């Protein structure tokens, strides 16, 4: 109906817009109405309707500049409705773009603006952008304030006020904020989950009255640092058009003694006063630290301020506040229950496509050559968050810098065009970038997202059932488990000689049921048991359940259950939720020494044997683990996986690594010289030769006496 | 509101705020950098420098300086905020309307609408910083009526605002005329009724405002005369005993509540009154000098809310006591010790009132520089509220002084003669005059360029029938 | 109305007038009830704080409340959730000596908290507040208000597909057919998680001598050790012998002890405390 098409216009008129006739009679406009165009990010605009039945039915024809500060791009929709109430405007105070005004001699008013809205009668907004062409020269504006506010038509006696300094350019650009979720990838659930328990209780407050609750105020987003945890809460604001109020945390805490609490009573206070608002507390861990840190009077007032105000503003306002902290147990704990920060978002590292789309959004300004492969870098690029994506494209762009520096006087101030224009990134300089990134985001637990399905794992039909039937099943079908009453089974613990694929299955397990897999080795467990990490079993499992589904995996965790830190974990795993789609699942290489206590039931009761890999298996992990390296045609790995029976996946990977070592020597000693692009037979009976079984026949003896004692135990 | 508030004030304000106040400074001794680049020490100096002031002797920041250190501290551009409003004026008024669950104060009150404890302590800026005297014969007059009467005397006086060089962004009162209201003065003292002063005074600052002039202030004389042969009289007000007694402050500071200062920095738009009081005493010496005073932000907002009166010590103000309608908490005036030290000393039965002022520096304009005086007066007409003595303004005193020069010409002597300030306002009392006739006869009595509009004023008929009625009258 | 927290993020010195200022008043406008919220705010462990104006505010309390006791009809009334975290000193004669205890409620108290709160929303006829009230062990009643809002969200986020977010305003029929369902209850059980069984606590425990088969004699046993001096002390007065401290059970693991404590509770009417391994 009113969702006209955009175009190009014909007329260059900043105050124009060409409709059909067809839509002209659809919405009863007329030719020179005034009526107001909203198109995206709640932009609008007063244009002038003029009939032109050269556009097809249902689309309009609006010019550059309208389009640019609509912010909606040709073939966009945009809604038209009557403006019949606009006022002619009383003054019209408007300065000039710096950079449009350079060499302009004489009154640019009177060269420039003084025909043009003259007899016009055109209606300017607050913030709009119209260009004037006079003369030999285009001079673009901004229309500063309008008297009546917000917008008014620009008539005779109109007084225009063209007194000021000139504004740079650089504010708008550099500035950009208001930023869509356009600007935003790969974190589609979260910017859901915000979404949901924000823009609903403001932009439709009739809902809950009519369902008859109080919506929540709370938000607390959390995750790695480097994440765009203010990024996305800036999105979210702009998009709600709510009355924003980002506080910082170092900012109100530089304040002199007796003043961040002012800081935080005045915006508490400014924010109520115009709802809605959408109060943005970033960094909330520096106003609020944990109880064991400072103790300081000064550090205790303003978290007992915080309180004071978050309990002060339980009513009938329409506020939201907002949180942002690295980890969920540097908070205060006094600000996570009932009535405050009570709805938790986790923010994770994103998975290939979501480092494929961040850097289609970082790449887009770039001057990137044609030999670019994105695809290529995102598969390349694992726990890269957002900030290490952006400083990887910052790199690359600073070495081609340097490659084409040979062309570039430091001395001579002024560089030819010609060279500038040479100038482009290559996937050269991408790898380059890589080779010098450091990502930190892994250093510390952390969500991701794992895509292994049962293709990657061998054999072990029988444990992929069980493992099917123990965790697919309550996630799918958890009607069955009421109607029958059963509660589902928490955790299972893996036990087997080392490099038997463990982890595989558990990454596999996580996919199926489509839940984010957090990992934790056996050096994070060390670290945690002599309290110098950063992270602690409650935050673990805390951040486990505000991502659920999520699956916790516990790796050599005998080194652990040989305790406070075992201790710990029970009563974690005792005061997780049954219905809550957690599971944890341990892996150990010697069973009996972990503690009898983590076997009750209730518990990692269920236990399970993963065995070495089959002749079959073996063919297939050959295959998997070679799927793209160059092999020699008409060469068949049965005989080699035949020669290597009772090698577990480690011993696989490692004669794999051989053959390819030999095959690359041999291709480097041959360009030296001056051929070998594939792996001839010859380096895989010499990896043969150097081959080595990783598991003794004790040990191996030992695991299937375990097993049978283990299977006796449950035989009758 | 997204920003800045919109609202307009003087163009004193503005013109102030447009500057930035910044104070060069030139390489020091002690920089270790080249040419270009700058230290600590050849930094330009905020105009709130506490030091340099200290150092200049001048004792109050220049409430503007003030303004602009808040705008510094806080307040970053383009992010962090959504500019909270730096300046708000004191309230110590209970919320009559919290309801976290509890009823009204008469009957009930939580712990977020108490009035916390108030802690006083002597300001940093002075709004008006110099008040200045076009002619001395403004406050000669003033004291000649004592002279004549021996009694005391008060008055308002009027004028308007500018800049202020010798203080980083500093204001200064220029006040053109005295007007006398109604008083019956005596002794020891002098009385006022509230309601009838305020019901003329309303009249007199309309026509004031059509002449251009506005109410800055008002200024009494606390003058007794010795037993010397010659012209002396006692100090009784110096750093010993008082220098505002608590009256006194107490009516200056009714009186700045009630001409609030429009500024476009605060969440109601208003704060700290440009009001100027002055008190005339006499020096340690003989002399008959003038002085200048102005309450407190705090003292202004803590008779508002009633809270303070007098006491028969003349240096201290008694504290009320709590009642309904009226809940005032414990108050702290915290000073420093010789050791440099500060100290909070509860006073509930008294405390000293030099807590509650800041001082202003009178003075007079150069005598041989430019002269921008409105009005070339103070000596002719009698004032207007001067019925006690011979003083009595009437058609044949304006027969006597304004007669012989307008029967005859002398345009130079005829406009001297007419740009008066009572004798203005008398005759626009006569209501001899037509409107536009008075607009006419205002700007050619209080503007240059007059030649032509007093031309036109004796051309109109209203004059002539004004002079006829003078040549009529005895 | 006294907060913790309020009081405490006044400036140096402000903290202690208030009090003052509080106590005065209640004494004038007698009779007054003083409600100190979150006293451990303004009144910690002796050591959990040493900071000089903690210790100022404490002794300013104390004082004031020393002092009130007199024939003034002012009651004071503290709460706090660590019975332990209130300064000692506190709890004396003349100060905080009646004390009183919260436990989680049971199926009837949940049940009733679930019709208190749910009585306003659009339930569908669908509904068996019942179940609900049986399934949730453990819940507090902030957890149940909790779960109401989340299964209302549930069901709005649901009915959202019709509902076109770019119209500020929503078609009439769709706002007036909103009705929350069973399974909206179940989704909000599920997402759920309450807190208060991380720390001990006091519940009620309803089993009988019917969810234990056998033990016949350790239950005439158990019978004779707690129920009759508590059911009848006035025997025992007579024969002056007092009754018995504790007991304690021993066996092969899963024999159900647990369920034995838990039916000795019910049957003298006592609410059960429980203390795990790991706590
Ligand atoms: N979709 C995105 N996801 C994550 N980071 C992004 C995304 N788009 C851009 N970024 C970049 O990632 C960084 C996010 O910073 P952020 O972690 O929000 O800062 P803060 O420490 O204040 O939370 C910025 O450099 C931003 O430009
Ligand atoms: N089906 C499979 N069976 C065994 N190992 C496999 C299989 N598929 C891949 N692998 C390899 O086994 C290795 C397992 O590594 P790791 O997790 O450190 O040991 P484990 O799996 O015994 O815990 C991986 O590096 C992987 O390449
Ligand atoms: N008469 C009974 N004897 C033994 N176990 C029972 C009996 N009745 C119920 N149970 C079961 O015993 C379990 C409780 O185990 P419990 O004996 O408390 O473990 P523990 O002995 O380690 O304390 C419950 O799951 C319940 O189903
Ligand atoms: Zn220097
Ligand atoms: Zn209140």
């Amino acid at each position: 109906d009113n969702m006209l098409l955009v175009d190009d216009a014909i007329n260059d008129d900043n105050s124009v817009i060409a409709i059909n006739s067809n839509t002209m009679d659809k919405l009863e406009l007329f030719r020179g109405d005034t009526v107001l165009v909203k198109g995206k990010k709640r932009k609008d605009t007063v244009l002038i309707v003029l009939i032109d039945d050269e556009l097809e039915d249902g689309a309009c024809r609006i010019n550059r500049v309208v389009r640019n500060n609509l912010r909606i791009r040709l073939g966009d929709l945009v809604t038209i409705h009557p403006c019949p109430d606009i006022k002619y405007a009383t003054r019209i105070s408007v300065l000039p773009i710096a950079d449009t005004i350079e060499g302009i001699t004489g009154n640019l008013f009177d060269v420039f603006l003084k025909p043009y809205f003259v007899e016009a009668y055109r209606p300017v907004r607050k913030g709009d952008h119209f260009v004037v062409r006079g003369g030999m020269r285009q001079v673009e504006f901004k229309v500063v304030d309008v008297e009546p506010e917000e917008y008014a038509v620009v008539a005779q006696d109109t007084i225009i006020h063209w007194e000021g300094e000139p504004i740079n350019r650089e504010d708008e650009e550099n500035n950009m904020n208001e930023v869509g979720y356009d600007d935003i990838g790969g974190c589609r659930k979260q910017m859901a989950q915000i979404r949901e328990m924000v823009e609903l209780p403001l932009r439709h407050p009739q809902l809950f009255k009519a369902i008859g609750i109080k919506p929540p105020r709370g938000v607390l987003m959390y995750g790695p640092p480097g994440t765009g945890k203010t990024l996305m809460a800036r999105a979210v604001a702009n998009e709600t058009g709510a009355f924003f109020f980002l506080i910082n945390g170092p900012e109100v805490m530089s304040k002199m003694a007796g003043e961040s609490e002012s800081n935080l009573r005045k915006a508490f206070e400014e924010a109520e006063k115009n709802a809605p608002a959408i109060i943005f507390i970033d960094e909330i861990d520096s106003i609020a630290p944990k109880r064991d840190k400072t103790n300081g009077e000064v550090e205790r007032r303003v978290v007992s301020q915080l309180l004071t105000l978050m309990d002060g503003m339980k009513a009938r306002s329409n506020v939201v506040v907002i949180a942002a902290t690295n980890r969920p147990n540097s908070i205060d704990p006094a600000l996570r229950r009932f009535g405050r920060f009570d709805r938790e978002v986790d923010i994770g590292i994103p998975d290939a496509t979501g480092r494929l789309e961040v850097l289609r959004i970082h790449t887009k300004n770039m001057k990137l050559a044609d030999d670019v492969d994105l695809e290529a870098l995102a598969a390349e690029t694992h726990g890269y968050v957002g900030a290490d994506i952006a400083s990887l494209c910052s790199e690359a762009a600073m070495q081609q810098i340097r490659e084409k520096m040979d062309l570039i006087d430091l001395d001579e101030d002024e560089i030819d065009a010609e060279v500038l224009d040479s100038l482009g990134v290559t996937m050269d300089n991408f790898r380059f970038a890589l080779g010098n990134s450091n990502p930190s985001a892994l250093r510390e637990t952390v969500v991701e997202s794992v895509n292994v399905t049962w293709d990657d794992v061998g054999g072990l039909d029988e444990i992929k059932e069980e493992l099917k039937e123990t965790v697919e099943y309550p996630v799918l079908h958890p009607d069955q488990y009421t109607k029958f009453g059963l509660s589902p089974s928490k955790g299972v613990l893996f036990y087997g000689p080392p490099g038997t694929g463990k982890t595989l299955l558990a990454k596999a397990v996580a996919t199926e049921v489509s839940a984010n897999f957090i990992s934790v080795k056996g050096p994070e467990l060390l670290s945690m048991w002599y309290g110098e990490s950063e992270s602690n079993i409650r935050d673990i499992f805390d951040k486990a359940r505000a991502a659920a589904p999520t699956v916790v995996f516990l790796d050599e965790l005998d080194s652990i259950a040989k305790d406070r830190v075992v201790n710990q974990l029970l009563t974690e795993m005792d005061g997780m939720n049954a219905k809550k789609n957690v599971f944890v699942i341990g892996a150990t290489n010697r069973p009996d020494q972990i503690d009898p206590a983590i076997l009750r039931p209730g518990r990692l009761d269920q236990l399970i044997y993963v065995p070495l890999p089959d002749e079959n298996a073996r063919l297939s992990i050959l295959n998997a683990q070679l799927r793209k390296t160059p092999l020699e045609p008409g060469l068949e790995l049965t005989a080699i996986a035949k020669a290597t029976q009772g090698f577990s996946g480690a011993d696989l990977l490692y004669i794999v690594q051989r053959a390819a070592k030999y095959a690359i020597k041999d291709s480097i000693e041959a360009h030296r010289q001056h051929p070998v692009p594939y792996i001839t037979k010859e380096h895989f009976a010499e990896a043969m030769k150097t081959a080595k079984r990783s598991v003794s026949d004790a040990e191996l003896r030992r695991y299937e006496a375990y097993s049978q004692q283990m299977k006796a135990s449950r035989g009758q | 509101r997204y920003g800045p508030l919109r609202i307009k004030e003087l163009a004193v304000d503005e013109e102030l705020e447009k500057e930035d106040g910044l104070i060069p400074r030139q390489k020091s001794k002690l920089c270790k950098h080249g040419d270009r680049g700058m230290c600590e020490y050849c930094s330009p100096l905020p105009p709130w420098d506490k030091e340099y002031h200290e150092k200049n002797k001048i004792k109050h920041i220049s409430f503007h300086s003030y303004l602009k250190k808040l705008n510094e501290n806080a307040n970053k551009k383009e992010n962090g905020s959504s500019y909270i409003s730096p300046l708000s004026e004191p309230d110590f008024r209970i919320n009559k309307r919290c309801h976290n669950g509890h009823e009204p104060w008469p009957r009930g009150i939580c712990s977020k609408c108490q009035p916390s404890a108030i802690t006083l302590q002597q300001q940093e800026f002075r709004m008006v910083d110099h008040v200045e005297f076009q002619k001395s014969e403004i406050i000669n007059e003033f004291i000649q009526a004592w002279r004549y009467t021996g009694m005391q005397r008060f008055g308002y006086m009027y004028g308007s605002y500018s800049k202020y060089d010798n203080t980083p962004l500093g204001i200064k009162a220029v006040v053109e005329a005295i007007y006398e209201p109604p008083q019956h003065d005596e002794q020891d003292g002098l009385t006022m009724d509230v309601e009838q002063v305020k019901n003329e005074m309303l009249q007199i600052d309309r026509q004031a405002q059509e002449m251009g002039l506005s109410r800055i202030g008002l200024i009494f004389t606390d003058l007794s005369d010795a037993g010397a042969g010659d012209g002396s009289v006692f100090c009784k007000r110096h750093k010993d005993s008082f220098f505002l007694s608590s009256l006194e402050v107490i009516m200056a500071a009714r009186h700045q509540t009630r001409h609030p200062n429009v500024s476009k920095y605060s969440e109601q738009g208003f704060f700290s009154s440009k009001f100027v009081t002055c008190v005339i005493s006499g020096n340690l010496e003989g002399e008959i000098d003038i002085s200048s005073y102005q309450v407190s932000t705090e003292a202004e907002a803590l008779v508002t809310a009633d809270m303070i009166s007098g006491s028969t010590f003349p240096s201290m103000a008694y504290i009320n006591d709590t009642t309904d309608e009226r809940y005032v908490p414990e108050i702290f005036y915290m000073k420093s010790n010789e050791y440099g030290i500060t100290v909070k000393e509860n006073a509930k039965p008294a405390f000293p009132v030099d807590y509650l002022l800041v001082t202003l520096t009178h003075g007079f304009p150069n005598t041989d520089t430019e002269t921008n005086s409105k009005f070339v007066s103070s000596t002719g007409f009698p004032w207007s509220n001067r019925q006690a003595m011979g003083q009595s303004q009437d058609y044949q005193e304006l027969k006597k002084y304004l007669f012989n020069v307008a029967s005859s010409g002398d345009f130079n002597l005829l406009h001297e003669k007419i740009s008066n300030f009572h004798l203005l306002l008398y005759i626009n009392s006569l209501q001899i005059l037509s409107p536009d006739e008075w607009k006419l006869l205002i700007e050619s009595a209080v503007k240059n360029e007059w030649e032509e509009s007093l031309l036109k004023l004796v051309s109109s008929a209203g004059w002539q029938t004004l002079v006829m009625i003078l040549q009529e009258s005895g």
